[PDB]
């Protein structure tokens, strides 16, 4: 708290000017990210604690018990305390529970930002792998034909109605 | 042989339904839930509220109330309409592709099957549809030589339904989108222009009766 | 969030949350199912098939230089230049990350994206539509086109005379299209401002916060400490009441906007089946005139279909019998 009005937040050395009797660099928002030291002529800019946002990595209970978690938006470059197998630094946030390899496969399980995991005997990260490359030569002459003419069937699932109801 | 160890395989196929039963299912389940709740009111069943409490103010505790369920039914049945719109619009796109799939062979690409659609076939379901759509897919194929113009007589000729193939042993005309090796007959080229004006000109010979 | 819009840390105004309940959890299952239903609809708008291709390294292409569609190889983000430029005329995060407008970050980048419209765009122009139905049969350009030709109803041979000024005439096509995207701003227009939108629908949203709701204080911990719990919550249930209505609409725009572009982006997604995978005859469907090529391009939250199509010139009556 500083003159009245308070804040929650942590607290860094600005570097912008300030004019005299300057105390609110308030934005668009009007949120109080920057204030006047009430003692001496020293800047302070004001970012706010970090939030978390908490999700849940794991297969099916019939299929394993391991599990990983995510927090988005968290820059662990902490605030885990109790830390797991190993600590990975996504785009999306902090998460545990998981190993990144080297690779890239199929994203069965999208994690974000070209992120995905899956199952091996243990819990794998990766980065998501675009499919299968290949390249057809081009040349001033160089044709395809097919040879042999086989029949698929595709099945197509669309809604119609829902339970007309009244109240 | 496929297709019904297709579909009892995995739930996946019948979930584009059972998400909307569900969905619904719980939404009323919602509605009836938030009949017990906290509107402000010091309990949440009326008549309890009329017995305990005499009337010429409990219902500054009943109108906050009515407030509400008002609220929770306004939003239900928005929710409801969004819900009607884009499940409409979603079978008016049924209906016409049941109008082209089913009634024709249409030749919007990837609309009517996957690949190149020849058949449709409609099967019901609760609340829903699905569509078996029979296409054709190339297997397997082979590399080859193009070459446009086959000038004889120094007279330019381009064949009409298909390309010119060279196998190496023999030089053919086959279709555009599969192989029939066809040997040079004037019905299947049509003739035109000179031959100082193209690229993959060739030098081969026709046949006459 | 729940609470902490709603709320500051003052764990009262989530009693009185818990005293009404669950209204706030269809607002997280709605705005979870738009979400994922946009990347449903991002995934199957891009990623028609999994078999990625690549561009043949050399040029001979009949004199058609396709340097402002092909990936420039200078540029470390691998794409047109032509996106390049898109993305130098497309216009607020940091601040807004923290304040409870907690920003989903986008499941796919747009490095993979750019690789799948190359790898289709390098598919199109080494194999025509056949890699569209099935496996990918590489064709001779001049056949493409003189099968483009015949979609049409027009005899190939005008094209194999004058094809070279087919060239000239697409290459200078291509250098006014590259001007006319850097000549007005009415192109951007129609991304520009549903961005803009967003952004001005959250910015009403973090004004409203600071709305007065006939308190004291839009803040409510001013009025927790100047009056007793006895007497601040008859403003309390009002002020939490009008916050839950204003998310709950805010929650409806954002909703039917999700429908519309829903709509939208299913219809790019069949001119994108229609129009680049092949030869349609809808006409003034895959753009005016007589549809001939089609090629995408990415952009934020967008796609832009360029379209080269058939017009007729010069012409004169002739008596007809």
């Amino acid at each position: 708290n500083f003159n009245g009005l308070t804040g929650t937040g942590v607290l860094t050395e600005s570097n912008k000017k300030f004019l005299p009797f300057q105390q609110f660099g308030r934005d668009i928002a009007d949120t109080t990210d920057a204030v006047r030291d009430p003692q001496t002529l020293e800047i302070l800019d004001i970012t706010p604690c970090s939030f978390g946002g908490v999700s849940v990595i794991t297969p099916g209970t019939n299929t394993s018990n391991q599990v990983a978690v995510l927090y988005q938006g968290v820059n662990c470059t902490w605030r885990v305390y109790s830390t797991g197998s190993n600590v990975f630094q996504t785009r999306a946030g902090c998460l545990i529970g998981a190993e990144y390899v080297n690779n890239s496969y199929e994203c069965d399980i999208p994690i974000g930002a070209g992120i995905c995991a899956s199952y091996q005997q243990s819990i794998i990260a990766y980065t998501m792998s675009l499919g299968a490359e290949n390249s057809v030569a081009y040349s001033n002459n160089s044709i395809a034909i097919p040879t042999n003419f086989t029949i698929s069937v595709t099945t197509e699932i669309l809604p119609v109605s829902m339970t007309k109801t009244s109240v | 042989g496929k297709i019904q160890d297709s579909l009892s395989s995995t739930p996946s196929a019948l979930g584009k339904l059972q998400d909307v039963v569900n969905h619904n299912a719980q939404a009323l389940n919602t509605l009836v839930k938030q009949l017990s709740s906290k509107f402000g009111a010091i309990s949440s069943v009326l008549n309890d509220i009329l017995s305990r409490l005499d009337p010429p103010e409990a219902e500054v505790q009943i109108d906050r109330l009515i407030t509400g369920r008002l609220q929770s039914l306004q939003t239900y049945v928005t929710q409801q309409l969004i819900r009607a719109a884009e499940i409409r619009a979603s079978a008016n796109l049924a209906a016409t592709k049941m109008s082209e799939c089913v009634l024709g062979q249409s030749k919007r690409v990837d609309f009517c099957g996957k690949g190149y659609h020849l058949m449709s076939f409609p099967q019901s379901a609760p609340h829903g549809v699905v569509f078996l759509h029979v296409t054709y897919v190339p297997a397997q194929e082979k590399n080859f030589t193009t070459a446009p113009a086959i000038c004889h007589d120094g007279k330019a000729h381009f064949p009409r339904e298909g390309v010119f193939v060279s196998n190496g042993t023999h030089w053919f005309v086959t279709q555009r989108n599969f192989y029939e090796p066809q040997i040079i007959t004037t019905d299947n080229t049509f003739v035109s222009g000179n031959c100082d004006v193209v690229i993959g000109i060739v030098n081969n010979t026709v046949y006459d009766p | 969030d729940c609470t902490m819009y709603i709320c500051g840390d003052s764990t009262e105004c989530s009693n009185l949350l818990l005293q009404y309940g669950s209204f706030c959890t269809q607002l997280k299952r709605a705005l979870t199912g738009i979400a994922v239903e946009q990347d449903k609809n991002t995934q199957e708008v891009f990623a028609q098939v999994k078999q990625i291709y690549k561009t043949p390294p050399i040029k001979y292409f009949g004199g058609f230089n396709f340097s402002q569609i092909l990936p420039d190889p200078s540029k470390p983000s691998k794409r047109s230049p032509i996106e390049d430029l898109l993305f130098n005329k497309v216009t607020l995060i940091c601040a807004q990350k923290f304040n409870g407008l907690t920003v989903l970050p986008p499941l796919l980048t747009d490095e993979m994206i750019a690789q799948y419209t190359s790898a289709l765009l390098a598919g199109t122009i080494t194999s025509g539509w056949t890699f569209g139905a099935g496996p990918a049969l590489q064709i001779p350009f001049p056949m493409q086109m003189a099968y483009r030709f015949n979609g049409i109803g027009v005899t190939q041979n005008v094209l194999y005379e004058n094809q070279k000024l087919i060239a000239n005439q697409f290459n200078s096509a291509i250098g006014k299209i590259q001007d006319s995207l850097s000549s007005t701003p009415s192109a951007l227009g129609k991304l520009q401002d549903v961005v803009n939108h967003n952004a001005q629908a959250l910015n009403t949203l973090v004004k409203q916060l600071s709305s007065k709701f006939g308190a004291i204080s839009s803040v409510l911990n001013d009025i927790l400490s100047r009056l007793d719990p006895p007497e601040a919550e008859v403003q309390i249930d009002r002020l939490i009441t009008g916050r839950l209505q204003s998310l709950q609409t805010y929650v409806t725009q954002q909703l039917i906007r999700a429908a519309e572009i829903r709509a939208s982006a299913n219809l790019a997604a069949t001119k994108m089946s229609e129009c680049v995978l092949g030869q349609s005859k809808r006409v003034d469907f895959c753009g005016k005139g007589y549809h001939l090529m089609s090629f995408p391009q990415s952009a934020p939250h967008g796609v832009v279909f360029l379209h080269v199509t058939y017009v007729p010139a010069q012409e004169k009556n002739f008596t007809t019998a």
